[PDB]
C-alpha cells in the first residue's frame, strides 16, 4: 500500500488534527499550525494519520 | 437534530424542490430499535457555499481524536443512528444551506437555517424578517403588535417553526442556538425584539428596522464583520426567545464609545458619530429589557433621572464646542465621553469651564445670542441636578448615553 | 411514603448529548442518568440499585456558552517494569503541537429539579443486607449534608448542592405547560456491552416520569 | 495505605490588576464575563493548570512528586521513580505523579473506561462583582514582514481587567482520597500550591494577579458534618464601609466567616 | 552566560512634571487613564521600551547585547539571521524538521538579542525562530493618586501643503499630566532565566537601566520624567520565601504630612519601606 504522505492529504490532514493549517513539504513530512503551536508531526503521528486514513475513509 | 429528520421527510414527498433517495442498535433520531448504525456520518458542506468559515468537508459528529470517545465504543457508535436517519438530516440540512433556497441568513460568524414543520409563507418572510432589506409593511404591523394575519391572511400561526445556528470549528461544526417556538409565538417576539429597538434615526438615510449584523457589527473591534464576538452573535438567542439580553451587551457597546473616535474617513459633510443611532438603539433595548427602565423613542425633557441630564449636559457642551471652533478635527466626544459617563464628579467641572470659554468666544463672534441659548439650556438642565455622583453604574452609564443621543439629535438645527 | 424525594440546584450544568459530545450540546432537562450518578454520589452500596421515578424542573430552561482549551488524547498506559527498566521522563504536553484541542459547549444555567427515586437490591445483595437500612443511612446523609463526593450536574466543574424534601413538591414554571423534548439519554445497560437506551421525553406540568431502565422490553 | 481523614472545604479568593486571568478562546481572548450576571469568569482548568506547573517547579521531579500533564516550560535535568489485575498499574500511576493522584486522570485503554477520579474538585471561579474590561491599544516600532514595510507602525490590541475578586470554591472528599493514596503530606502542598499558584504564573499579559485568603473548613467525619454550601455561606465578602465605587484593591473588601456548625472547623491559611 | 539563582520582585516609582508619560492612541493622544477612576495607567510596554532604548544608547551594539525590536526592522530578515549563523536554509514558514537545530535557533536568538533574553519574544511568523517565554516581566504602571489631564493648543506659522488659510494659524494641540506619581511593580524569574540565559551581568545592566531609564528618553512631548525609588527584593532561593503582594504592600506610598493641596512634586509624597520578612533582602539602596 502507497504508505506516504503527499500535499493531496492535506485536507485530511486539516480534518484528522482539526488544525486551519497544513503542507506537506517534498519529500513527504507534514506540517500543522493555528489551533496549535506550529510543529512537525511525529513519526508515531504519521502512522495514526495513515491508520486513520485507511479506516476512516 | 430529529426536526431535521421530520424535515426531510416533509420535503422528499414532493418530486421537486427536494430529492427522495435514499453493528445495529437504538436510533436516537427516530427511536426505532435495532436498527443499521452509521459507522461514519455523511459529510456536511462547508465554505462559502456551505456553512460559511467552515472546511469544505464539515461534520456533525466527529470521534477523530481519543479523548471525545466512550463507554468503550468507536468513532460513530458513540452517536448511534441509523443509516438511513443519518442521510435524511445531512440531506436536509445541505437543502437548508444551498443559498438558492431562501431559507439562510448569516449572522456573525454563525450561519442560520430556519423551517416551518410543514409549508408556510412564513418560510419565505423570516430569511429578512432578521435581516431586513409588503415586507416593510408586515415588519410595522408585527412591532406595533398587530397580528401577522392581518397583513397575510394564509399565515396559520399555529405552524410550529424551527431555527437553528451552526458555528464553525474547522472541520467541526457547532451548535450555537435552537428555537423550535410556533411562527406566531415568535413572530410576536420578533416584534416586541424590534419595538425595543426603536429610536429616532440620526440621518434620514438610516433603516427603520436596523438588521441584527449591522447592530453587531457596530460593536466589533474595529466595525467590520469580523471582530464581532461570537458570544454576543450568540446572545443576540435573546432575540427571538423573548429573553433578557446577554449582560456582556452593554459594557461591550460602552467599551467601543470609549475606544472609538470620529473617523473623517467616511469623506462625508460629517465626521463619524461616536454614538451611533445603532448603538444607542442596542443600549436602549437593554436599558428596556434587562433593567425594566422607561426609554422614549425621542427626547424627553419633562425628566428628572440625573444621568439622563447629564447626558443631555454632555450634549449641549459638545454642540457649544463644535459651534465655538467649526471644522475641528477632535471633539470632547472623542475623548471625555468614556470619563463623563462613568466618572462625572471628576470631569464636569472641567467640560464647563471648556464650555464657559466656548461660550465666551461665541459670544463676541456672530451667533452673538446661539450664544445665549445654550447656557440657557446648561441653567434648565443643570437646575434638575444636586450634585455630580463620584461614579455611576452600567446602566447609569446607558441612560447616560441615551440621553446624549437624544439631545444630540434634537439639538442639530434647532438654532 | 416508601421512596425519596431530593432536591438538586446549581448554577451550571451540562448534561451532553451523545451525538454532540465533541462539541458539547446539553439535554434541556436532566436525564435519568444523570440523576442516578447524583443519587450515586450521596450514597450508594453495591448491594442497591438507584431507580428514579419522576424528574421535576423547576426553574426555566436556560443555555449559555463556554469554550474551553482542552487535551486531545487520553494518556498512554505505562508497562511499570519497562517503565524504570531504563529510567525516563514520563509526561504530556499540552503545548506539543497536536495536543491542543479547543472544545465549545452548549450548557444549562440556573438548574433547580426535584428528583423522586427508590431503592432496589442488587443480585449480590447480602442476605443480611436490609433495603430499609440503605434508606435510612442515605436520608441521614442528605439531611446532614453528607455525600461521598460532592454531587455535579453533570460535569465536575459543576457541583450540585442538595437538600432532602420532607415536604410537598414545590410546583415548576411548566407547571401548566406539556412539551415533548424527543428521545433523550436514558441509562447505559453496562451488562448488555455498554449501548445507550433512549426514551421520549414527554414533559408535563413541568415533571418526568421516564420508564423502569430495569424494564426487560426497554432492553434489549 | 494512608490517606487525609477528613473531608475539606475550601473559598479561595483571588485577585487580578490590569491583566487577562483568563482570556475566552471564543471572544477574541477577552476576559471571560459570565452572560446571565455580567461576573468575570475563569474556568477551573485555568486554575489547576497554575497548581500543576507551581507543584512541578516546587517539587521539582522527587520521587512521589511528579507531574504528568506537564506545558513546554519545564527542565529534563533529574528525575526518579517510585517503583512500588490492572490495579498495580493505575496505583503506580497514583503513586508518583502528584496531578494523577490529586484531580485524577484516564488513560487509554482497560477493560474498563480507565478513569481515575483523585478526591480534589473545584468549580468556576467567578467574581465576587460584575468586571468591566478595558480594550488597550499598543503599538509597535517594527515590521514583521518585508511586504508590510511597503512609514512602518503596527497597532495592536491587549484586554485587561482593571480589578476583581474571583471566589473559587472547592471540594476535597476523603474517600476518594481513600482509593487514591491522597494523604496529608499531599494535602500540605496542595494548600501550599493554592496560596502559591500565581507566583511563578507571571506573564506579560495577566498583570498582577494574587490569592488574597484561602478558608478551609476542615470536617470530623469522614464524610462531611454540614452541606458544602450552606459552609460557603458563612464567607460573606462584602464591600468595605468606607469604599464606593468600583473595586481597585483588596482594601476595598470585607469578608468574615461566621461560625461554622460544631462539627466542622475553620482555618484562613491566608 | 550562567543564570541567575535568585527570584526577585521590584518595585519602581517615577515621576512625571508636564508630560504625557504614555499617549493613549484612542483619544486622541491623552494619557491613558483608567476612565473609572481617573488614575493615570503607563503600559508596561512602554517602560520596556525605554529598558530597551536603554540597552542599546549603553552598549551599542556590543556582542550578546543586541535588541530585537528596534525603530526600522524588519523581524524576518533578523530571523534569516539566526538561520544563516546556524547554517540552516530558513524554512518556507516553518522551523527545521530537527528538534536540534530548532533549540540551537532558538538559542542564538536567546544568547544574542539582549531585550529576547530578558522580555521573552514570540518570533513564530514566517521564517520561525520558535517562543520564549522572558525571565523578566513587569505590569502597568498606575498613578497613587488621579491625574488630572489638561489640554494645551498650540500653533504653527507654517504650513505642509498648499494652503491659504495663514486667516488664523496652524492649530495643533499637546496633552499633558501636571503631575502625577507612577507606581511600576516588576517581576524576575530564576526557573525560566535558567532556561533562557539571563545573567547576573544582565541583571545589573537591568537596574541600571531601571535607574537610568528616562535619563535618555527626554522629547518635546514627555517633559521632564525621572526615576524616584527602584525597592528592590531579593529573595534567598530560587522560589521566593515571601508572596509577591505581602512584598509590595511593605512599600507605602502616602502624602506628607505637611503636604496640601494637589501634589507638584514628589516632596508631597512619603515613601516607607517596611521590614521584609526573614527570608528576603531589601536593597533600596537603587
Amino acid at each position: 500500500m502507497d504508505n506516504k504522505i503527499t500535499p493531496a492529504d492535506e485536507e485530511k490532514i486539516r480534518e484528522w488534527l482539526n488544525c486551519e493549517e497544513a503542507s506537506v513539504d517534498n519529500d513527504g513530512d507534514v506540517w500543522v499550525a493555528v489551533p496549535m503551536t506550529g510543529h512537525w508531526l511525529s513519526d508515531e503521528q504519521k502512522a495514526k494519520y495513515i491508520e486513520w486514513r485507511g479506516d476512516e475513509t | 437534530l430529529q426536526a431535521l429528520h421530520g424535515y426531510y421527510q416533509r420535503m422528499s414527498a414532493d418530486p421537486d424542490a427536494g430529492m427522495p433517495p435514499y453493528l445495529c442498535g437504538q436510533c436516537l433520531i427516530t427511536g426505532e430499535r435495532q436498527k443499521p448504525i452509521a459507522q461514519l456520518h455523511p459529510s456536511i458542506k462547508g465554505g462559502r457555499d456551505g456553512v460559511r468559515g467552515a472546511q469544505a468537508v464539515a461534520s456533525i459528529v466527529s470521534f477523530n481524536n481519543t479523548a471525545f470517545e466512550s463507554y468503550g465504543k468507536e468513532q460513530s457508535i458513540n452517536a448511534p443512528v441509523s443509516q438511513e436517519a443519518a442521510f435524511s438530516y445531512v440531506t436536509a440540512l445541505n437543502y437548508l444551506l444551498n443559498p438558492s433556497n431562501r431559507q439562510k441568513v448569516t449572522i456573525a460568524d454563525a450561519t442560520v437555517v430556519f423551517w416551518a414543520e410543514r409549508s408556510s409563507p412564513a418560510e419565505d418572510i423570516f430569511a429578512g424578517m432578521f435581516d431586513p432589506p409588503r415586507m416593510h409593511d408586515l415588519l410595522v404591523a408585527i412591532r406595533s403588535g398587530k397580528r401577522a394575519t392581518d397583513i397575510m391572511p394564509d399565515m396559520d400561526e399555529s405552524v410550529r417553526f424551527h431555527v437553528l445556528g451552526l458555528s464553525p470549528n474547522a472541520a467541526r461544526l457547532s451548535v450555537r442556538f435552537w428555537e423550535v417556538d410556533t411562527v406566531g409565538h415568535m413572530l410576536d417576539k420578533v416584534g416586541r425584539h424590534y419595538r425595543e429597538l426603536e429610536i429616532i434615526p440620526q440621518f434620514n438615510n438610516e433603516q427603520e428596522f436596523p438588521s441584527l449584523s449591522t447592530l453587531l457589527r457596530q460593536t466589533a473591534v474595529l466595525n467590520k464583520t469580523e471582530n464581532i464576538s461570537p458570544v454576543l452573535a450568540g446572545g443576540l438567542r435573546a432575540m427571538l426567545t423573548g429573553g433578557p439580553y446577554p449582560q456582556s451587551l452593554l459594557p461591550a457597546v460602552l467599551g467601543r464609545i470609549r475606544a472609538e473616535h470620529a473617523r473623517p474617513e467616511d469623506k462625508s459633510r460629517y465626521r463619524l458619530e461616536v454614538v451611533t443611532y445603532y448603538r444607542a438603539a442596542l443600549i436602549k433595548a437593554y436599558l428596556i429589557r434587562n433593567r425594566k427602565l422607561e426609554v422614549p423613542v425621542s427626547l424627553d425633557p419633562a425628566r428628572t433621572d440625573r444621568p439622563y441630564l447629564l447626558g443631555r449636559l454632555f450634549a449641549v457642551l459638545e454642540k457649544a464646542q463644535e459651534d465655538a471652533v467649526p471644522g475641528a478635527n477632535a471633539t470632547i466626544k472623542d475623548r471625555y465621553l468614556a470619563s463623563a459617563s462613568a466618572n462625572p464628579g471628576q470631569v464636569f467641572h472641567m467640560l464647563l469651564k471648556n464650555a464657559s470659554n466656548h461660550t465666551a468666544k461665541l459670544r463676541k463672534d456672530p451667533e452673538r445670542k446661539s450664544a445665549i441659548h445654550y447656557e440657557i439650556m446648561m441653567q434648565e438642565i443643570i437646575d434638575n441636578i444636586s450634585d455630580f455622583p463620584v461614579t455611576m453604574s452600567s446602566d447609569e452609564q446607558g441612560l447616560f448615553m441615551i440621553g446624549y443621543y437624544h439631545q444630540r439629535k434634537a439639538l442639530f438645527t434647532k438654532k | 411514603t416508601y421512596g425519596i424525594r431530593l432536591r438538586v440546584w446549581g448554577d451550571y450544568a451540562c448534561f451532553t448529548r451523545p451525538e454532540m459530545k465533541v462539541e458539547r450540546v446539553s439535554y434541556d432537562v436532566m436525564p435519568p442518568s444523570a440523576a442516578r450518578g447524583i443519587l450515586e454520589a450521596i450514597h450508594w452500596k453495591p448491594a442497591i440499585r438507584w431507580i428514579v421515578d419522576r424528574i421535576h424542573v423547576l426553574r426555566p430552561i436556560v443555555f449559555d456558552n463556554v469554550r474551553r482549551n482542552e487535551v486531545s488524547s487520553k494518556i498512554p498506559k505505562p508497562n511499570p517494569a519497562t517503565a524504570m527498566r531504563d529510567r525516563k521522563p514520563l509526561y504530556f504536553l499540552v503545548d506539543d503541537g497536536s495536543n491542543r484541542q479547543q472544545r465549545a459547549a452548549t450548557l444549562l444555567r440556573n438548574v433547580d429539579y426535584v428528583i423522586e427515586a427508590h431503592f432496589e437490591l442488587t443480585d449480590k445483595a447480602g442476605a443480611e443486607d436490609n433495603a430499609g437500612k440503605h434508606l435510612d443511612i442515605f436520608r441521614r446523609r442528605a439531611r446532614a449534608g453528607q455525600s461521598f463526593q460532592q454531587p455535579c450536574l453533570g460535569c465536575r466543574e459543576f457541583p450540585a448542592s442538595f437538600e432532602l424534601l420532607e415536604g410537598d413538591v414545590p410546583l415548576s414554571c411548566y407547571a401548566g405547560e406539556k412539551r415533548d423534548l424527543g428521545y433523550m439519554l436514558l441509562d447505559i445497560d453496562f451488562e448488555r456491552d455498554m449501548t445507550p437506551l433512549f426514551f421520549k421525553a414527554v414533559m408535563e406540568d413541568g415533571v418526568i416520569t421516564p420508564p423502569s431502565r430495569t424494564s426487560p422490553e426497554v432492553r434489549a | 495505605m494512608t490517606a487525609i481523614a477528613n473531608r475539606y472545604e475550601f473559598v479561595l479568593l483571588f485577585d487580578v490588576e490590569n491583566g487577562n486571568p483568563n482570556g475566552d478562546p471564543d471572544a477574541g481572548n477577552m476576559p471571560r464575563i459570565d452572560p446571565e450576571t455580567g461576573h468575570g469568569l475563569v474556568t477551573d482548568v485555568c486554575l489547576k493548570r497554575k497548581i500543576r506547573n507551581h507543584v512541578a517547579l516546587t517539587k521539582e521531579g522527587a520521587e512521589r512528586f511528579n507531574i504528568y500533564i506537564q506545558e513546554k516550560a519545564i527542565l529534563n535535568e533529574t528525575h526518579e521513580r517510585a517503583y512500588t489485575d490492572a490495579k498495580r498499574v493505575t496505583d503506580w500511576m497514583c503513586t508518583n505523579f502528584y496531578d494523577i493522584r490529586t484531580f485524577g486522570a484516564v488513560m487509554t485503554t482497560e477493560v474498563n473506561c480507565g478513569q481515575v477520579r483523585g478526591p480534589v474538585q473545584m468549580a468556576f471561579a467567578r467574581s465576587v462583582e460584575p468586571v468591566v474590561p478595558q480594550e488597550v491599544s499598543i503599538t509597535r516600532m517594527a515590521v514583521t514582514t518585508k511586504a508590510e514595510a511597503e512609514d512602518n507602525r503596527t497597532m495592536g490590541r491587549k484586554h485587561i481587567v482593571p480589578y476583581g475578586l474571583y471566589v473559587a470554591h472547592g471540594f476535597i472528599s476523603a474517600p476518594l482520597a481513600e482509593k487514591t493514596g491522597f494523604s496529608d503530606e499531599d494535602l500540605t502542598l496542595f494548600w501550599d500550591a493554592l496560596v502559591n499558584m500565581f507566583e511563578h504564573d507571571r506573564s506579560a499579559a495577566r498583570g498582577l494577579m494574587s490569592s488574597r485568603k484561602l478558608i478551609v473548613f476542615k470536617h470530623q467525619n469522614r464524610l462531611g458534618n454540614a452541606p458544602a454550601h450552606k459552609l460557603f455561606d458563612l464567607v460573606k465578602v462584602s464591600r468595605a464601609e468606607g469604599s464606593s465605587g468600583p473595586a481597585r484593591s483588596f482594601a476595598d473588601y470585607a469578608v468574615t466567616v461566621g461560625q461554622a456548625p460544631e462539627g466542622v472547623e475553620v482555618k484562613e491559611m491566608l
